[PDB]
């Protein structure tokens, strides 16, 4: 709630199209990592329960 | 040397150049595409084809 340090997300193009300093279109399709922890969040496949 | 190849001279006969346009002044720029460009056909991601 309190805005944590950490939740920096650099904006990073996944398609090859576009490049940093380009601006983002609506409905393109992106990639978003930390800024100190350059690991992309991606989505798993492990369920819960 | 040519089949169909007929010269052209310089003498007192007569002859009509018919001037026939093919691109207008102020579409020669530079930075747009015209109908007499060569370009290659590079692909965003893999290479030209």
């Amino acid at each position: 709630e309190a805005g944590n340090e950490g939740s920096w997300f650099y904006i990073q193009p996944f398609y090859k199209l576009r490049s940093i300093g380009d601006s983002v279109v609506i409905g393109d399709k992106v990639v978003l990592n930390p800024v100190n922890a350059g690991q992309p969040l991606h989505a798993s496949s492990h369920q819960l329960v | 040397d040519n089949p169909g190849c007929n010269e052209v001279n310089s003498v007192n006969c007569n002859t009509s150049w018919k001037i026939v346009l093919f691109m207008k002044w102020s579409d020669n720029k530079d930075d747009i595409l015209k109908g007499g460009d060569v370009v290659r056909l590079f692909h965003a991601e893999q290479e030209k084809f």
